[PDB]
């Protein structure tokens, strides 16, 4: 009787839990995939918000079959819009991550086809939210997604946007920013 | 909570009565559907 609302893409949630006994890839845990608004909410409603997961953990939402890593062919030639957060409250953190997720599954970008996924890093010093795009050389798409991000997300005098090519951050294990919005 | 019968759909957007519409959803629309 209830008809769900299909999403333009199938998305997969990944949760990384730091575990030095495993390689970084093996720290990634594939939770579930969803392709409707309702199924996204059924997932998000019953998992810890970013403000509650362990330090050193990540949440990653990527289109199905795109792994949340540099090695994946969909991300090799790509980059990420990094949003280093200035130690905001827990609700501001969680609301920002959710709004990012809603941008992704809602297909809010003109170049949504260039979106690969998003990653939030929960760390001790500072938290980090990144949107991975497919082609770093595509300046038109990187800027459109960048401009659309600071627009759909509350403009923050305190937090800025930093686009970093995966080809670069992969070498430097400190990292240059090719755009700044 | 929000009622399925009163969910507003933009022109050209996907809806249960418009399967051809774009599968694009605003932020407020997604939050609206968060309640069954
Ligand atoms: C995104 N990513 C991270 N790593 C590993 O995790 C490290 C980065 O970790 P991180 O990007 O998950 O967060 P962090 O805030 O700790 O980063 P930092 O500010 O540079 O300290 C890298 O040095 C790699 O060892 C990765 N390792 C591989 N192989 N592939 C990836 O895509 C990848």
């Amino acid at each position: 009787p209830h008809m769900k609302h299909p999403l333009m893409n199938v998305w997969t949630l990944w949760y990384l839990e730091n575990d030095r006994s495993k390689s970084w890839e093996d720290m990634q845990n594939e939770i579930t995939s969803f392709d409707t608004v309702e199924d996204f909410w059924s997932l998000y409603n019953h998992i810890k918000p970013p403000s509650e997961i362990k330090l050193g953990s990540d949440y990653s939402l990527f289109k199905k079959n795109i792994r949340p890593m540099w090695e994946d062919a969909a991300n090799k030639q790509g980059g990420r819009w990094v949003i280093t957060l200035n130690k905001s409250s827990k609700t501001d953190l969680d609301n920002l991550w959710l709004d990012v997720l809603l941008c992704l599954i809602g297909e809010a970008f003109d170049h949504s086809d260039q979106i690969c996924g998003a990653v939030i890093n929960i760390r001790g010093k500072s938290n980090k939210i990144s949107i991975w795009t497919a082609d770093g050389n595509n300046e038109e798409a990187a800027l459109e997604i960048g401009h659309k991000l600071r627009d759909a997300l509350r403009l923050g005098r305190n937090n800025s946007l930093q686009y970093q090519l995966h080809k670069d951050t992969m070498v430097k294990q400190n990292v240059k920013s090719i755009y700044t919005l | 909570g929000p009622h399925m019968s009163i969910i507003n759909y933009n022109e050209g957007q996907w809806s249960p009565n418009n399967p051809s519409g774009k599968k694009q959803y605003d932020r407020e629309q997604l939050l609206q559907l968060r309640e069954v």
